[PDB]
DNA sequence: TTAGTTGGGGGGTGACTGTTAAAAGTGCATACCGAACAAAGATAAAATTT
DNA sequence: AAATTTTATCTCCAGGCGGTATGCACTTTTAACAGTCACCCCCCAACTAA
């Protein structure tokens, strides 16, 4: 065959000819630099040229022997993307983007230091020379110092490699010389356990006697307040849990499931609809359709990875390592299940973006503790500090959580560090585009076969409010009426959403604590926003010793679920239910030419008003009857001031009257000799008729009224129905029950008790600045000091209005006519306790129209004029009540406006020693990011380049201030009421305990009030203020106004303190 | 087309004009001279060529640029629009020809075999637009086979084929 | 800023323009701030019969004093025209009043679409707020609301050039073609009367009349051009698909058509509708490519009528009441 | 559904090696538009203009 | 620098408009002529694996 044998000749030709042009000068990794000055040029050159096997490490020592503001967005994602390429293990891929920006001259100057020194600790990891000293030739090129990470890579690939030890020598007789510390070079932050093992063989293979640094014994705060907390001689009795220490470590096991899961399935509550035909050809279709889309979405993924890996290769920045985080399926399930739980009415498109990259962080970071090895650490450590909260177990010597868990020996503790915020918006976005296109329906669900022609389940619509636009995405409507056709049984829930089943784990740091693997932030602020975080981190360690202690008693609360009152909760929502008690009715009872088109607009917005109720009220009680007969813990965490908030959003005692109604104390406490009449005066409290009343006459009328307290208690719905006229009605009627099941025992005193008592303070801002202020008239009216009935000022603001207005309607005006009666402490409570945080005219009417909105009695036609009437009066009633608390209002105000006039934020520190400071700036920017199918417009938080804003900063200073003074005393409070064996949590000014230990509890409460306001808070802001703000004299005349400012607080009055301690309502 | 030559051609480069200047006197210096060795003497000849020379030579670009600038404006104003349309439409015709003539050689250059051949080729060949018309009339074992060999042994070279582009990186071609 | 007029030779043309119908030219002239006066005076004198509507207290004494003795001619009454029928829903202030008061007040009485125009509406569009106006009184012509429950009001009011330019645009002036544009033109018959410059107008302020000379000199690099136009409702404007119940469907299919003017009608189609985009691109009489500006408002009508009217698909839009206030 | 295969012919153009200058491409930045309607009344600091 | 115009309106519990046009700075690409050789497409049949 002359035709086969030309043509083996020509391809065998052929193939020579590629490879030798390949050879010499197709989609190929670039390896060796192009080098841009001719004399680095040439030595690599001839460093290349002089052997086959050139000498590597010689040449390393001679390349670094010699020694001859905020980044901008693409640097930031190039840095991001250069640290990912580590984690995920792809050198070559972030070696050839290295070189290829280093090839042209606009993209040179784009590198920086830290991307060659990633890159050059990643080749040191495998102890690879070659790359190494390619990349050293690159930094000297760039004209840039090796830093102390520079030679720690080096140290680390001649450990690794254990090559002779002259190159060491050499290497560590020149650090000496430039000047750098080999102590200094094992504190680095970026450094792993497994770097500094093997550097520390390298320095030890030369100099025999390197040690590192002895550990110190932990250290303890001697602050003037936290001295009594921490002192090692004393009385303590610490409280300890009522379980043994097999159950708990079984609880335990069994969270750490849950959140290695990253998921868990609750059993919906709702009526379970009878099993007909329809509802199983509803629920084969969805899982058909389940089952393609989740095919398709797998398809999807490879494509987009394998389009995103061809763009990395020509020398382009895109999101290939982010992808290669998850695995295939983790990401797909992710995905399915944020499409299950898409409202019907739809989610906006920015929303999405942001909860689909938040969502992948955290299973990123769980997985990169599984993989790391660090879950058998955390398993061997907690079995054993987990002898502190057990009943049958015992200690050598009691102590604090913390401290016990630091001196049974810390594991290393490492976590990740946040993603960009332009990267986590892209990822968000590609996830979300990546969704809307996979997914796809039939046409006509309903009919079988009827067309083949598919739809997408998710549409893109504008949605136009005023002049602007926001897009907006949308579920099919025959998939949303295929899911309540289908009416399933499960609900899923995220594991950082339900509260945990074993105790939380002590915050040890401002980067441990709270849930077991999950990251949670220390203070509550947006994504981008660093400033808090920083401000934590560069202050002593032992100053937030008092908030990270206070935080984890607050943490170590076991908690119940009440059974009775969640039955009868249950039975109204699955019937027609009870808008007036607060169960949610269903939408079944619904109401149901211009006109109609008006009738019918009215029915769809109660029908739209009502469906979401219920949806909220469903999660809740679904969540609460998971937890039926369990012991379950929630976690807590600081906002930016200081006030503390629970982590799980759904089920916690921070809600309405239900979810306070079905969680109960887990610890049983004999009620004693003072416990009865604790219960019968809370019962009285949440009766809300005796509010003006001293404690005994609560008492007198809670045993009057003893019939149908017991008839409430034995047949709740059947009967006079007594309980549904208190203010609160679920929680009075719990405390009936309890009160019923003490009083029928044989014995009340002995009868435990598992229901919490509220303690609350009144008008706990003015009672907070007549303290400040030492004034007399101030504390007395708010019941600062002692006397026999309570005294509130809301109830004198009501009487002079009250007043005013009978004088105005004597002349006859109709609006003052109207409002006979409708004159009470709820109307003008809110407005009153405003204004002294300077609340305007403008608001003040803003408040009194929604109050009076809702009177329902009132005629709902004359809010408008009946507002401006009432908030009038309100101002033409308060000119001269309060004098100090303006004053001092007033010296911060102007503090504040002059310290913005400057050009820099508000900071303070708070007494406990918690640093605070304000994040009003005036945003001058926003960023958009272009895609296929819209472009996303996000705020850009943590730029401090923008100037401050004066009138936000203004106004939120004086309300700030006193909140972080109410939460610095509720965990002076809870620290020393610890160290007494009480059970403590708290809803910013209310304090809750068992029925037995009220007394002490008020004691401890005012004892600290008077060891708070002790010491000089004013003066000390005031030196604060002057020391940061006043000590550059860059504008000298602005400086000393600022000065005169500050060095002018207002003067104290006469008032001691040491009365608080017998006033008998200053709590109550 | 008609268009397509009545398109005036840009002015020539000033180095164009040097070359020509000198290459009709290097095509007689030396016969045995090539293109490539002539183009690489007039290089040299830049290298060493004074800059007197090439600011006369930039003048006379100028002059030939504003002739011809003033030239296309008068021409591109007279033409029709349908001719103008039928310029554009046979224009990315064309740049679509080029794309495709540079793929087809990209994949002969990375050492693309021969398809399996047809019998009724060589039946052609052995043999050997009339000679179609022959073979066709005519047309009105020993290939099978060699396309049987050409099966066994071109598949494998697909397989061999793939390690390669792995190599070279050239994936989205499998 | 009110511009009330007080030329007298341009009283009596637009009084001989207002009188000018063929049929019972004495239509009852409904006024919007007549102010001093003199239109009203001229147009009394040529024989009609007007109804003056100050949203300014000041000017009802000195109005009446006018009328005394007018043979019931002249009614002056305290409200406003573009006030007429508030939406917030509490007691009506004097500055304002009802649209069913006042009609059964005059003695109007209500009329059916299909016949002749009840009544005429002269006067001048708020300076600064046309835009707001405009949009007011389109959604009350569509839903059959606030005055246009009477039969088919006429207007005819003064507009300013810029925005009788823009709502004037069409697929042959691209840049200015919008929503309004389209609902206006598709809603009624616009035509052009009258011509003037700003400075036969004069402006009453809140301290007076102006009599800053120098003012009136920037006033003269401010000359623009106010067209007197007039609406007429269309007689065929509701049809059994387009009815008072579904505007809202078509005002955001419009409203989504121009959020990315450059695409063609396909790209909206498959956002706004589940059903087939080719077939009703083919139905209506379009080429597949065919991009939103080139579209006469008729073919929006159209569009929207064909995919009402389609019985196959049991849901044929996605715009739900959810996307208002979202 | 279509680009790829063999024969004798023919045709157009790719490479080459060369500088030059105009034309296109890419990333960033700022400015203007939509003024989806929907009563009214209040007060003083931020903001722009002459 | 004073005046007039415009704007936000106590705080916390984790929130942000989208599209089109024009401009600037720098890199990348393309056509200008040379002559000779090489390469691919026709020219129309024939057909075949992607
Ligand atoms: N600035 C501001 N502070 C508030 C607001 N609501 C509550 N607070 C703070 O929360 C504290 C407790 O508020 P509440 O318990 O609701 O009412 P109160 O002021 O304690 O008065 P009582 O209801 O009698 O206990 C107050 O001292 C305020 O400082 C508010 O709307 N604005
Ligand atoms: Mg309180």
């Amino acid at each position: 065959w002359a035709k086969i044998l030309e043509k083996d000749k020509r391809t065998q030709q052929m193939r020579m000819q590629r490879l030798k042009a390949k050879l010499q000068m197709t989609r190929r990794l670039q390896v060796e630099p192009r080098l841009l000055s001719k004399q680095m040029a040439g030595c690599l050159e001839d460093c290349t040229r002089q052997a086959p096997e050139s000498p590597w490490e010689e040449q390393l020592a001679r390349l670094l022997q010699e020694a001859p503001a905020q980044l901008s967005g693409q640097q930031q994602r190039l840095l991001a993307f250069f640290k990912c390429c580590l984690l995920t293990d792809q050198l070559p891929l972030a070696h050839h983007l290295l070189v290829v920006h280093h090839g042209q001259r606009q993209k040179r100057k784009l590198l920086t230091l830290d991307m060659y020194n990633a890159v050059m600790l990643g080749w040191a990891r495998q102890g690879a020379f070659k790359e190494l000293v390619y990349v050293l030739f690159m930094v000297k090129d760039a004209g840039l110092t090796p830093d102390l990470l520079s030679y720690a890579a080096a140290l680390q690939c001649m450990g690794r490699q254990d090559q002779d030890a002259g190159t060491i020598e050499r290497c560590l007789e020149q650090m000496s010389q430039e000047g750098l510390k080999l102590q200094a070079l094992f504190t680095a932050v970026l450094l792993s356990e497994e770097d500094r093992a093997t550097v520390l063989k390298a320095v030890h293979k030369v100099k025999p006697t390197f040690s590192l640094p002895p550990q110190l014994p932990p250290p303890v705060n001697t602050s003037k307040l936290l001295r009594d907390v921490y002192a090692k001689d004393g009385r303590v009795s610490y409280p300890k849990l009522h379980l043994p220490l097999k159950t708990l470590q079984c609880l335990f096991e069994k969270q750490l499931h849950m959140e290695l899961a990253s998921r868990v399935c609750v059993v919906s509550v709702e009526k379970p609809t009878l099993p007909s035909k329809e509802v199983k050809h509803a629920r084969k279709t969805l899982k058909t359709l389940r089952d393609q889309w989740e095919k398709a979405l797998c398809r999807a993924l490879r494509e987009t990875k394998n389009r995103l890996e061809r763009e990395v290769y020509e020398g382009r920045f895109s999101l290939y390592p982010f992808l290669c985080l998850l695995d295939e399926r983790e990401v797909v399930r992710m995905l399915l299940q944020v499409l299950q739980a898409l409202p019907a009415q739809g989610e906006s498109f920015t929303t999405l973006a942001r909860e689909l990259s938040a969502r992948t962080f955290s299973r990123h970071v769980v997985q990169r503790q599984r993989v790391s090895g660090q879950v058998q650490a955390l398993q061997n450590h907690y079995r054993k500090y987990l002898c502190l909260l057990a009943s049958d177990a015992e200690v050598p010597e009691p102590c604090l959580p913390r401290q016990y868990w630091e001196e049974l020996g810390a594991p290393e503790a490492l976590r990740e560090q946040p993603w960009p915020l332009p990267v986590q918006m892209e990822l968000g976005k590609l996830l979300a585009e990546m969704l809307v296109q996979a997914t796809q329906m039939p046409c006509s669900l309903d009919k079988p076969h009827r067309s083949s022609r598919l739809v997408p389940v998710l549409y893109h619509v504008y949605s136009f409010r005023n002049v602007q636009q926001i897009g907006i995405l949308k579920p099919h409507p025959a998939y949303v009426q295929l899911l309540e056709k289908a009416a399933e049984p499960t609900l899923t829930f995220e594991a950082v959403d339900v509260p945990m089943l074993c105790p939380p784990l002590p915050w040890t740091s401002p980067h441990s604590g709270a849930f077991l693997l999950s990251p949670t932030k220390l203070m509550r602020t947006v994504e981008g926003a660093t400033q808090h975080q920083e401000l934590l981190e560069t202050c002593p360690p032992t100053a937030l010793h008092g908030a990270l202690d206070a935080l984890t008693q607050l943490g170590n609360c076991a908690w119940r679920v009440n059974g009775r009152v969640l039955d009868l909760v249950l039975q109204l929502f699955q019937a027609k239910g009870c808008p007036q008690l607060g169960v949610p009715a269903p939408p079944s009872e619904a109401p149901q030419k211009a006109e109609l088109r008006r009738e019918l607009a009215h029915c769809q917005k109660v029908a739209r008003e009502m469906h979401s109720l219920r949806a909220e009220a469903l999660y809740r009680l679904s969540l609460a009857q998971h937890l039926r007969d369990r012991v379950f813990w929630l976690p807590h965490n600081m906002d930016f001031r200081g006030r503390t908030y629970p982590c799980p959003p759904h089920f916690n005692h921070l809600g309405s009257d239900v979810a306070r109604a079905l969680l109960e104390f887990a610890q049983g406490r004999p009620l004693g000799p003072h416990g009865l009449d604790w219960l019968k005066i809370h019962l009285v409290n949440l009766t809300g008729l005796k509010k003006r009343e001293p404690l005994r006459k609560r008492l007198a009328f809670a045993e009057e009224v003893m019939d149908d307290i017991l008839d409430s208690a034995d047949q709740p719905l059947t009967g006079r129905k007594w309980w549904m006229g208190a203010e609160e009605p679920w929680q009075t009627l719990a405390c009936c029950m309890e009160v019923a099941n003490a009083v029928r025992a044989s014995d009340p005193a002995a009868y435990v008790s598992h229901l919490p008592v509220h303690q609350d303070g009144s008008c706990n801002g003015l009672q907070h600045y007549a303290a400040l202020g030492r004034d007399s008239v101030g504390a007395a009216s708010v019941n600062l000091e002692p006397s026999d009935v309570p005294q509130d000022v809301y109830s004198g603001v009501a009487a002079q209005v009250e007043v005013f207005r009978r004088q105005d309607a004597q002349r006859g005006m109709r609006v003052a006519q109207v409002l006979e009666g409708f004159i009470t402490r709820k109307v003008v409570k809110q407005t009153v306790m405003t204004v002294v945080y300077g609340v305007t005219r403008y608001g003040g009417r803003l408040q009194i129209e929604k109050r009076l909105r809702e009177l329902s009695d009132f005629p709902q036609e004359f809010v408008w004029e009946a507002s401006h009437y009432l908030v009038r009066q309100v101002f033409k009633s308060l000119q001269e009540m309060f004098s100090g608390t303006r004053a001092i209002q007033h010296w911060l105000t102007e503090s504040a406006r002059l310290i913005s006039h400057m050009g820099s934020v508000v900071e303070w520190v708070t007494p406990l020693g918690v640093p605070v400071i304000q994040p009003y700036r005036l945003d001058s920017k926003v960023k958009q990011i272009g895609g296929g199918i819209q472009s996303i417009t996000y705020t850009h938080n943590g730029d401090i380049s923008r100037k401050p804003n004066t009138r936000k900063q203004k106004n939120g200073f004086p309300p700030n201030f006193i909140h972080s003074l109410d939460s610095s005393h509720m965990m002076l409070t809870a620290l020393h009421c610890y160290r007494k064996g009480l059970t403590f949590v708290s809803v910013h000014d209310c304090y809750w305990t068992h029925a037995a230990d009220v007394s002490v509890m008020n004691q401890v409460c005012r004892e600290q009030f008077v060891r708070l306001h002790s010491e000089p808070i004013l003066q000390d802001l005031s030196r604060f203020l002057v020391k940061r703000f006043c000590s550059e004299p860059q504008k000298i005349l602005e400086a000393s106004q600022l000065k005169e400012t500050l060095q002018a607080v207002p003067k104290p009055g006469a008032f001691d303190l040491e009365q608080v301690k017998r006033s008998t309502y200053f709590f109550s | 087309s008609s268009v397509l030559a009545s398109c005036p051609k840009k002015p020539v480069s000033s180095y164009l004009r040097f070359s020509k200047e000198q290459l009709p006197i290097f095509k007689a210096q030396n016969p045995d001279a090539k293109t490539t060795e002539l183009i690489r003497r007039i290089a040299q000849r830049w290298r060493e060529l004074p800059d007197s020379k090439k600011k006369i030579y930039q003048d006379a670009y100028r002059a030939e640029w504003q002739v011809y600038k003033e030239e296309i404006s008068r021409f591109k104003e007279q033409l029709t629009p349908s001719q103008i349309m039928s310029l554009e439409k046979e224009i990315m015709d064309k740049h679509l020809k080029r794309k495709a003539m540079t793929k087809k050689k990209e994949l002969t250059l990375l050492g693309k075999p021969k398809r399996p051949r047809s019998a009724y080729n060589v039946y052609v060949a052995e043999r050997f637009q009339e000679k179609l018309k022959t073979v066709k009339e005519n047309w009105k074992e020993l290939y099978i086979q060699h396309a049987k060999e050409d099966e066994t042994r071109y598949h494998n070279e697909m397989k061999s084929w793939e390690e390669q582009m792995i190599e070279v990186g050239r994936k989205d071609l499998l | 800023f009110k511009r009330y007029v007080t030329d007298r030779r341009l009283a009596e043309t637009l009084a001989q323009i207002y009188l000018g119908k063929p049929s019972r030219p004495p239509h009852l002239l409904l006024e919007c701030n007549p102010g001093p006066g003199i239109l009203t005076q001229a147009l009394l004198e040529a024989g009609a019969k007007v109804v003056a509507l100050e949203s300014d207290k000041t000017f009802i004494p000195h109005l009446e004093s006018l009328g005394k003795n007018l043979d019931g001619k002249l009614r002056v009454i305290h409200c406003d025209f573009f006030k007429l029928d508030p939406r917030s829903g509490g007691v009506i202030k004097p500055p304002a009043m009802s649209s069913r008061g006042l009609f059964k007040n005059l003695g109007i009485e209500a009329v059916p679409w299909t016949a002749d125009i009840p009544l005429k509406v002269v006067g001048m569009f708020p300076s600064r707020g046309e835009k707001r106006a405009l949009w007011k009184l389109a959604y009350d012509l569509y839903s059959c609301t606030s005055i246009y429950k009477f039969g088919r009001i006429e207007v005819n009011m003064f507009i300013g050039e810029k925005e009788f330019q823009k709502l004037m645009a069409d697929p042959g002036n691209p840049d200015l073609y919008h929503v309004l544009s389209v609902i206006w033109q598709l809603a009624c018959e616009i035509k052009v009367l009258h011509m003037e410059p700003w400075s036969s107008f004069d402006i009453y302020t809140r301290k007076g009349p102006l009599e800053n000379p120098k003012r009136r000199e920037l006033l003269d690099q401010l000359q623009q051009k106010l067209y007197l136009i007039q609406m007429i409702p269309r007689q065929n404007l509701f049809t059994k698909n387009l009815t008072p119940m579904n505007y809202n469907i078509f005002f955001h299919l419009l409203k989504h058509c121009f959020g990315r003017r450059s695409a063609t009608v396909i790209d909206h189609l498959r956002s706004l509708t589940p059903l087939d985009a080719r077939d009703i691109l083919m139905q209506i009489g379009k080429q597949e490519d065919e991009k939103v500006v080139n579209m006469h408002p008729q073919d929006f009508k159209t569009l929207f009528e064909t995919i009402e009217r389609s019985k196959d698909c049991a849901y044929k839009w996605l715009y739900d009441e959810t996307l208002e206030d979202r």
